[PDB]
RNA sequence: CUUUAAUGUUUGAUGUUCUAACGUUGACCCGUAAUCCGGGUUGCGGACAGUGUCUGGUGGGUAGUUUGACUGGGGCGGUC
RNA sequence: AAUUCCUUGUCGGGUAAGUUCCGACCUGCACGAAUGGCGUAAUGAUGGCCAGGCUGUCUCCACCCGAGACUCAGUGAAAU
RNA sequence: GCUCGCCGGAAGACCAAGGGUUCCUGUCCAACGUUAAUCGGGGCAGGGUGAGUCGACCCCUAAGGCGAGGCCGAAAGGCGUAGUCGAUGGGAAACAGGUUAAUAUUCCUGUACUUGGUGUUACUGCGAAGGGGGGACGGAGAAGGCUAUGUUGGCCGGGCGACGGUUGUCCCGGUUUAAGCGUGUAGGCUGGUUUUCCAGGCAAAUCCGGAAAAUCAAGGCUGAGGCGUGAUGACGAGGCACUACGGUGCUGAAGCAACAAAUGCCCUGCUUCCAGGAAAAGCCUCUAAGCAUCAGGUAACAUCAAAUCGUACCCCAAACCGACACAGGUGGUCAGGUAGAGAAUACCAAGGCGCUUGAGAGAACUCGGGUGAAGGAACUAGGCAAAAUGGUGCCGUAACUUCGGGAGAAGGCACGCUGAUAUGUAGGUGAGGUCCCUCGCGGAUGGAGCUGAAAUCAGUCGAAGAUACCAGCUGGCUGCAACUGUUUAUUAAAAACACAGCACUGUGCAAACACGAAAGUGGACGUAUACGGUGUGACGCCUGCCCGGUGCCGGAAGGUUAAU
RNA sequence: AGGACCGAACCGACUAAUGUUGAAAAAUUAGCGGAUGACUUGUGGCUGGGGGUGAAAGGCCAAUCAAACCGGGAGAUAGCU
RNA sequence: CGCGGGGUGGAGCAGCCUGGUAGCUCGUCGGGCUCAUAACCCGAAGAUCGUCGGUUCAAAUCCGGCCCCCGCAACCA
RNA sequence: GCUUGAGUCUCGUAGAGGGGGGUAGAAUUCCAGGUGUAGCGGUGAAAUGCGUAGAGAUCUGGAGGAAUACCGGUGGCGAAGGCGGCCCCCUGGACGAAGACUGACGCUCAGGUGCGAAAGCGUGGGGAGCAAACAGGAUUAGAUACCCUGGUAGUCCACGCC
């Protein structure tokens, strides 16, 4: 049957791409945790 | 008018149609049409502010005048359009120097008439003027709450607000919902009752004659669940909780009417 | 002191009137190529309205909780 | 009776035989009027019952065609 | 390589989405592949994606987002004006042919088209964030005109044939060609032209609207397709030739007609109904600010430019989403032949497949099917499941009814092939010829050719002619819900929910009510024939009694009564 | 004309059988209901946790819902194994 | 079976929970009224409290038991 | 063919004839307000009811609906049903006078068609007064009635039935 994940690489970047996170504080507070955690790939981008 | 549907198909066999043949069928003037998205009954916080309404056939919102600020200019009448926005249908009103606009009808309304705005035109029925040069009594509509604000009492088909007697700026009114009510006399007021009287006699017929009004189907609390509506629950159809709406106010014979300032223009209350 | 008689005077409650506070999801002008907002003029209200603090009422709309034990399984009954 | 406990109520009809079905009786444990009452054509992957046609559903299984089961070679699990 | 079998409205052929090198060539077989494996969507090297015209970018907005100021909010922040983003929509332009192991509307060949820039020449008032026009829009239906496309004939080339006949009423194949440019047709819309005036188009306007006359009646716009040109070119069945024998080189027949025919096109049409049917730019036009010798615009001519990114491959699947090379799921486009109402179904073409374990044996038992004496629900909780019915025309058709139904009620009959009627009819199409013309893509008369039902009669074959696949079981009494619909994705599809209708009640507009501690939005750019809530649930006949209890409404005299 | 009739695509899920360490964490095969509308579907938006949305089942909200998931309070607390 | 409620002239009800004189309406009998009956008017009789015991000076009133009547409960697998 | 039947034409006359649209005055009720104080209303008698929360009585203003006083007359008109304020609009029939004209064109009428009080019904208005149903109070042996205090459909309007 239709499975959950039904890829769109545009709805993808509108929602939890760079610019996406930058928007809110919150966001950048995501950024901010990835960074602590050092993590390689920070948000999912082109 | 009034012209009931033939049995060929259920659903079908209720309706009752309200055809208008004294009515344009071609398009409406292009100039006087700006567009009218739906809400679908929800608010800036996307939350669903009003139940039900929503969907329905798409509609362009007409540019009804209202404030009829041209005084003296005679005014040719030219076609009934159907609005849809509204119930009442209106006329293209074209004056003697050019300009356009759309007005409700009034019932004694045809092609090619003459009507006229300002304090001079004449007692003829479609003539807007303020109220103090309105004789006693007659039957007026569209009128307006406050100078240059455009038009309140009156719009629905059919409705005609009645003048009734005058003192100073104040002139009583017996509103359609038979609730006597104060106004200013400098408010202007169109002569004569709506037209489409009709309209309430329409009968829809089907469900999804309503759906295309936008509306949307209505749930009864007793259908609910506790948590979803006050009413609700119960093994088969129990109920016995004092009615409310699914905000926990009383509904049926409870008052909600408290503006204060507004107060003191009211005479007698609607019953 | 009985009763309150008139006047004066302090305060209280009504009623009518006024406008300058305040309101204006009334019109018109400017900012301004702008249905926002502010400013200005004017009409409409007008000391109400409305907001703050205190206060009585109402309030399962919402929240936190309680709702015993014995018991020839428990509940009901009975009992402590 | 989607409501009736005693109840397979009583009578009729239906069947060789009918705790169900249809029509009535009213003793309504505990129907009832917009938490609607009573009828209702048409509609229903709806509930109950009867009949015709039809048949391996059955009396009562029998044979046949393919896929596995079985044997060989290769690969090679699981729950416990 | 030969044969066989399967799909063919797909199990074919293009795309988007999404993947991200899986495509191709060599090489390798450890692992991966449910076996082996020389093979691969696996390993390892190398190659491969060419655009002014396709798409994106770009211009313009929709829903919606962000939002200078601003309003509001303990802070965070919320809302929102100007603005600025946002395609799923709108906006200039290209086709055919050849070519590579892999790309091509991108390369090459041939022939085109657009928008800018710059210049030259000739003319000329040009110019907005402003005005107006246009762009610019529903559904349903009806045909008519065409084309794709196909069939047959003719034409051209080949064949005369493994076992009877087969040089002929015979067989097999091919018979294709665009965009652009010219012509403006069927057909649709519209009365045009000049003058004169203005309470209008936040200012003006020579445009737009409106009002008067005068004047001719056509003029104008849109428009499929056809016919020319493009094209004495390409393409081309086959032959001529080798060939690393994979293929390349060379040559080249005919290339028409009739008929049928769309769901495609004219048709952003027409008719009709109501539920009453995006915005903005590009485009055209009008002037203002302005500048007039300028500048700037218009036409012609030349000339430059058209950047940057995607382009391979899969794309109903072994490459996407399902942990898998998983009987699942996923949008758009094309859609041939015979029979058929048909995109169903059956058999085929192009085209692609035989589903990554097989080989035997022919027990029980299970799965999926076929058949059955005689009886025919006796089985069973229950006719569950099977079986049966099943088309097209004609006959005929009940209770009941809201007069539409019920109804495809029920129940019957006919049905193939051949001949004649008619060496194929009625019908459709429409040639030649001839007639007429405001002369062409014209109009009449004309009937050649082609296509072609259905029926009656006669005859004939089978056990059986809707012979296949395909393709209603029917009737009666009754409950409940009026109906179509919706519902527990993953054990409940119903009598539940909705529903049109009815009633009560609220709300006079800065409405009630809701979301938000506010601003503010919705309600509604609506106004009591409206809008919110609650209950009942079409239609018909109806809706009785109780105000004690509880709730609401109305009234304030008196008692009680908070802060103060 | 029609929330008309029959009936493919398309959407749905009524009955039966198989499957139940499946081919598949709800499918297959045979039949079945709607099929011009209260229809269906693509792209893109908006609504959020005591909240959303709901033709109402306490159904759905990323295989999880009488209160999502993720981190934090937190080594919660457990007269109970 | 568990609990609760009741039994009173001829009928229906009080009075019992507040152990110290048993009432109300109807019915019955009697006299009037009327031609007569009904209605109406005036009078009178009528129980000794389901029932066997206890308790008390005294029990229809309190207590227990027994016989009927009446209502609720009689459940979860 | 004729004109005495029947019919048309001319001037008129009377009439609650019909339909439509306006308008007035008296009164009832309702509302707001003033003065004023203990009863009012009702009945065979009472009671319910209303009223010290200020009734009724009284006066001023206002709002509404319906019906239309005396004129009104075994008067008039109309086929019948029926029709009563005043006023306009549209219109029917009768009658009289004098002639003129046509020339039996007439009478009745099954079936048919139309009109048809009140009540009733359907949709939508309106709602004073009155009032089935209903409620309470009395009367009575009982009183599902008569009487009293209330009161819904209805009565009124438009359009359809009957």
């Amino acid at each position: 049957m239709k499975r959950t994940f039904q890829p769109s690489v545009l709805k993808r970047n509108r929602s939890h791409g760079f610019r996406a996170r930058m928007a809110t504080k919150n966001g950048r507070q995501v950024l901010a945790r990835r960074r602590a955690k050092g993590r390689a790939r920070l948000t999912v981008s082109k | 008018a009034v012209v009931k549907c033939k049995p060929t198909s259920p659903g079908r066999r209720h309706v009752v149609k309200v055809v208008n043949p004294e009515l344009h069928k071609g398009k409406p003037f292009a100039p006087l049409l700006e567009k009218n998205s739906k809400s679908g009954g929800r608010n800036n916080n996307g939350r669903i502010t009003t139940r039900h309404i929503g969907g329905g056939h798409k509609q362009a919102y007409r540019i009804v005048d209202f404030k009829r600020n041209k005084d003296g200019i005679p005014a040719v009448v030219e076609r009934l359009e159907y609005d849809p926005n509204r119930s009442a249908n209106i006329a293209l009103v074209l004056y003697k120097d050019g300009e356009r606009r759309y007005i409700l009808a009034p019932k004694g309304l045809k092609a090619g008439d003459q009507i006229q705005s300002g304090v001079d035109a004449a007692i003829k029925p479609g003539n807007t003027l303020p109220m103090r040069n309105i004789p006693v009594g007659s039957t007026v509509h569209n009128v307006e709450m406050k100078p240059g604000k455009g038009g309140q009492l009156a719009r629905s088909a059919g409705t005609y607000v009645q003048i009734v007697a005058r003192d100073g700026a104040y002139v009583t009114l017996r509103l359609r919902s038979g609730e006597m009510r104060k106004v200013e006399a400098d408010c202007r007021a169109t002569l004569g009752e709506v037209g489409n009287a009709e309209h309430m006699l329409r009968v829809l017929g089907k469900a999804g004659a309503a759906r295309w009004r936008g509306v949307r189907p209505t749930v009864r609390g007793t259908a609910m669940n506790p948590v979803d509506h006050p009413h609700g629950g119960g093994e088969g159809r129990n109920f016995g909780k004092h009615p409310v709406t699914p905000w926990g106010v009383q509904t049926k014979g409870k008052k909600t009417r408290s503006n204060k300032r507004t107060d003191k223009f009211i005479v007698r209350r609607r019953s």
